[PDB]
């Protein structure tokens, strides 16, 4: 994404939160407007703010936009449960390369409806049956966390590994806490050759690490 | 027998620098606007206070054709109520504008190998232009306190800048030829009518 | 009544092309343009390009270097997006949207304006299979150092398409401690999920544990015994 | 002034072949201002191309113009018999000038001229002037050299020649040359010789007569 | 459709003037300038100048400045080119053309050229008086014979062989202008060597300007 937003923000009902949108000399800094979109899970983006500060008919005045220099901000006052959504800033980038509509990476807003809960992490090594089929999957299962925002890092011994990592978006459990999973694909040779592999889950500034080794 | 010379305006070999935008007056002639509107040539034909499909049915006392080159992403500034280097310092339309803004990509004419730098715009000015004001002055711009006394130097700038139209530019940095038609209604006989 | 209705879900092989439609109603189609925006699963919005409806003038994202063609049919008020040489990272929901900008006449420069009307989206998945039954592997019971007396065991349900898969344990006899995780969509365009159950470690010698995987789309049923390994 | 130089002077090609015509400017010419014209024999010029690359109303697709700066090109992709003609470039960047023109002629096999020399008639000699005529019949290509020799003395400044248009049947040229002398000067000399140089001959060919024989 | 029709051929003495007309039809006359181009026999195109049909503004090539006057009659949509103080080297076909190189109304450079050219007007400038030609024989596997059509003015002459019955092997050459100011032309035919003295060959010369017709029987000796 060409514009930068925080991955997640949280506030209690009634509180005020801000979501930052930072651009550059070629988009926001070149005088191009910032628009904001609200995306509920499983729905098209909805226009929330247009021309930096304007609200469409249906959008309450609890939502306000601002733009200054190379950055913009969405402020939400008196947070309500229905404001829980992904928020995208959007602008226009004019350069010698081309003229493009550009977006921020999105901000997940949580309206805190329950106490914060650390993830429970279970890490499974490859099955002997999978290794026989000349494949190897490490399975990292992450449950009972709130808010529904985590980052997952994988380690081969003590060294990070980004190759062959597939991680789900957190989704609500029955108990309204969140679940996610991460899969590391290896060759049997990689699996057998290393001392261990670790799944590291970062939640609300805390880290849960689980490690498995060839038995 | 007496056709308005829109051909001469639209088919001119060279266009004016936007800071020194060219004005032509069209009077006492039959105008065919449909041939313009339906032209495959134009990527912008945006009007204010008049519907372009109604133009062949209307009479005006005069039509003014203002023409110049800007870059693609500045065509939006050629409209009522806009801000930016072009709207503020080069060519300003009034809020009550009655006319059409017509633009086409001129990369094939106004760009060349090693870039074309013949087209100028005003980069610096102490105050915004009034509607239909033209500033062709080349006085040194004082950005500081130390007197410039007619010479470029620290915080003392030549006020005009050249566009860099290289053929490989993105569309927003490619040259666009713009014709602004003003449809004038004076308390006088109409002279410029559709067929 | 102002709406954009997009064509249905597509599954395409790598190297193939897809043509998504976007039909406008409740407004004058040719008084606005159409912008295309896509969203990879769990990822952000990404603009692809716009078309001005009256003259059909287009502007495409540099990233889609001559792979994308946008057209309109004025007579059916329909916009089309064709994407060629599909690869895994083209897997996304594809949206058409209306930049909220009209003028008397026409104008190509529609990128500056907030998009007020959006289509419902079109899922495009790039996959070598448009239906495949899962390969089920046992996840042998494991106990952490902290909770030695409790064990987690499960089944890895690998490389199936499309959704959904159902997992039961011991033909529905075991429900307490069962957690079937939402599936990941791999870059291959195939799904994988895991089902785990937490049980007493003292049970692992005596109690049989079988996961019952049903994939109705492929009419595939797999029973996998999950045994302790040493 | 802006001088337009066209090359080659003559293009020798067959029906169905591609013709590439060059127009070079002595200074930069705006591509808006470079035009191409066709002139068929006995006809007014016809506009083909304007603005370097735009084809005029009714001009076939096989005609295309290209180039910019000082280097312009007219391409005829597949020559029709009707396309064998002279082509002129034109600039109105600074004043208005034309190129010197390029002739597109039908290519055929090299053909040597058949050479004939005619003494002046007795009837003409009465009037006090002698016209000696040399005919070069049905040769290709057009390039030919006539040298007049009187008692082996090389003549200059006292001959005129003309060439026919390419023959519509056999695609050859023919050339007539007249040596003009007073009766007095004609009757001073014996050997009147027409010497012909042409690529169809392995060396120059001389046709001659002796006055009064 | 668009048509420019010019006035008929002119023969003038040095120092005289000539006024060529150019009648336009099939388009809006005052929307396009008129451009004038001349072509000397066997030479290239030479630009003479430009006139606006709208405001009567003119631009002439420096070579003709003070010698040429271009005008238009709007009511008859006709352009005129007057060239004065004529000399022999003004001998040329004079063309008018519909102009799209300079604007009729605003006089600025246009993306276009000269289209819908007139058929041209031949102007011949010469001291010479009308004179019929002298016809002299050009006496002969393959043999050549002909006739020399000498010392006539002005162009043209027609030549046929056996009243036009003989076309095979015939070449009538472009005339040359002698220093005398009179024209000279050759017409030849190639025939079988064996047909000499057994076949009759007559060249038929017509010079309409002098009302001169000559039939010359060409014999061998
Ligand atoms: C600018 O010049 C062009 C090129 O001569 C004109 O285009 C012609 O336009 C007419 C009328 O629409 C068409 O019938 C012809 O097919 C076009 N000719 C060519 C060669 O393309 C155009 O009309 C001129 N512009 C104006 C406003 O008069
Ligand atoms: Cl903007
Ligand atoms: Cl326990
Ligand atoms: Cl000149």
């Amino acid at each position: 994404s060409v514009l930068t937003q925080p991955p997640s923000v949280s506030g209690a009902p009634g509180q005020r939160v801000t979501i930052s949108c930072t651009g550059s000399s070629s988009n926001i800094g070149a005088g191009y407007d910032v628009h904001w979109y609200q995306q509920l899970p499983g729905t098209a983006p909805k226009l929330l703010i247009y021309g930096n500060t304007n609200r469409p008919s249906g959008v309450p005045d609890r939502f306000s936009g601002s733009k200054s220099g190379t950055s913009a901000s969405l402020a939400i006052t008196g947070l309500q449960a229905e404001d829980e959504a992904d928020y995208y800033c959007q602008s226009y980038d004019s350069s010698l390369s081309g003229s493009e509509v550009v977006f921020g990476g999105g901000t997940k807003l949580t309206v805190l409806g329950q106490p914060k809960a650390a993830p429970s992490v279970t890490l499974f090594p490859p099955s002997s049956e999978e290794l026989q089929a000349n494949k190897a999957t490490l399975v990292c299962l992450i449950s009972d966390f709130y808010p529904g925002a985590v980052t997952v890092a994988w380690k081969a011994d003590s060294s990070p590994v980004k190759a062959g990592v597939e991680t789900t978006t957190p989704s609500k459990q029955s108990n309204n806490k969140y679940a996610a999973s991460s899969y590391l694909s290896l060759t049997p040779e990689q699996w057998k050759s290393h001392r261990s592999y670790s799944c590291q889950v970062t939640h609300e500034g805390s880290t849960v690490e689980k490690t498995v080794a060839p038995t | 027998t007496n056709l308005c010379p829109f051909g001469e305006v639209f088919n001119a070999t060279r266009f004016a620098s936007v800071y020194a935008w060219n004005r032509k007056r069209i009077s006492n002639c039959v105008a065919d606007y449909s041939v313009l509107y339906n032209s495959a040539s134009f990527s912008t034909f945006k009007c204010y206070g008049v519907s372009p499909t109604k133009l062949n049915d209307l009479c005006f006392t005069n039509v003014y054709a203002d023409s110049f080159v800007i870059r693609g992403d500045e065509v939006r500034q050629i409209a009522p109520g806009q801000t930016g280097k072009i709207a503020d310092y080069n060519y300003k339309l009034p809020d009550d504008f009655t006319g059409c803004v017509i633009a086409w990509n001129s990369n094939n004419l106004d760009s060349k190998v090693g870039g074309n730098y013949n087209y100028l715009y005003r980069l610096f000015r102490k105050s915004n232009l009034k509607p239909f004001e033209r500033d062709i002055s080349t006085e040194i711009y004082q950005a500081g306190s130390t007197p410039c006394n007619g010479v470029e130097g620290f915080n003392c700038y030549f006020p005009l800048q050249s566009y860099g139209f290289q053929p490989t530019n993105g569309v927003g940095y490619q040259p666009y030829r713009v014709v602004v038609l003003s449809f004038e209604l004076l308390h006088a006989p109409a002279t410029v009518c559709g067929p | 009544q102002v709406q954009l209705v997009q064509s249905g879900a597509e599954v395409k092989k790598p190297g193939a092309s897809v043509k998504v439609s976007c039909k406008a109603s409740g407004y004058t189609f040719t008084n606005y343009g159409i912008s295309w925006v896509r969203q990879a699963p769990g990822q952000g919005l990404e603009w692809m390009g716009w078309i001005s409806a009256y003259k059909g003038n287009t502007n495409y994202a540099q990233k889609l270097q001559g792979r994308v063609t946008m057209t309109t049919d004025t007579s059916t008020s329909t916009a089309y997006m064709e994407l060629r040489s599909l690869r895994s990272d083209d897997t996304a929901v594809y949206y058409c949207a209306r930049p909220d900008y009209q003028v008397l006449g026409y104008d190509f420069w529609i990128g500056y304006y907030g998009m007020d009307v959006w289509g419902q989206g079109t899922t495009v998945i790039v996959s070598s299979a448009s239906t495949k039954g899962p390969s089920v592997f046992p996840l042998a019971p494991s106990s952490k150092s902290t909770s030695g007396g409790t064990a987690a065991l499960g089944c890895l349900v690998k490389d199936y398409f499309p959704e959904p898969v159902t997992v039961s344990w011991n033909s529905g006899a075991l429900t307490s401690g069962v957690h079937t995780f939402p599936a990941v969509l791999q870059s291959s365009g195939l799904y994988s999920l895991s089902s785990v159950v937490t049980v007493p470690s003292s049970s692992l010698g005596t109690q049989t544990y079988i996961c019952n995987v049903n994939h109705k789309p492929s009419n595939t049923k797999v029973d996998k015994k999950v045994e302790p390994k040493s | 002034e802006i001088v337009l130089t066209q090359s080659p002077g003559t293009l020798s090609l067959s029906p169905g072949e591609r013709a590439t015509l060059s127009c070079r400017a002595s200074q930069t010419v705006s591509s808006t201002s470079l035009a191409w014209y066709q002139q068929k024999p006995g006809q007014a010029p016809r506009l083909l191309i304007y603005g370097a690359s735009s084809r005029a109303t009714g001009i076939p697709d096989r005609f295309s113009g290209s180039g910019s700066g000082t280097d312009f090109t007219l391409t005829i992709s597949r020559l029709e018999p009707e396309d064998f003609a002279v082509y002129y470039c034109q600039q109105h960047d600074t004043s208005l000038t034309f190129g010197g023109g390029t002739k597109v002629e039908i290519k055929r096999t090299v053909a040597a001229p058949s050479v004939f020399i005619f003494p002046p008639s007795d009837e003409q000699l009465k009037s006090g002037t002698a016209s000696v005529v040399c005919l070069l019949n049905n040769f290709y290509p057009r390039e030919a050299k006539v040298q007049w020799k009187v008692d082996n003395a090389l003549q200059s400044g006292n001959s005129q020649e003309s060439v026919t248009e390419q023959d519509s049947k056999d695609s050859t040229y023919s050339l007539s040359s007249t040596l003009t002398l007073s009766k007095a000067d004609y009757e001073k000399h014996k050997v009147y010789a027409c010497e012909v140089t042409h690529q169809g001959l392995s060396s120059p060919v001389t046709k001659s007569f002796n006055r009064g024989e």
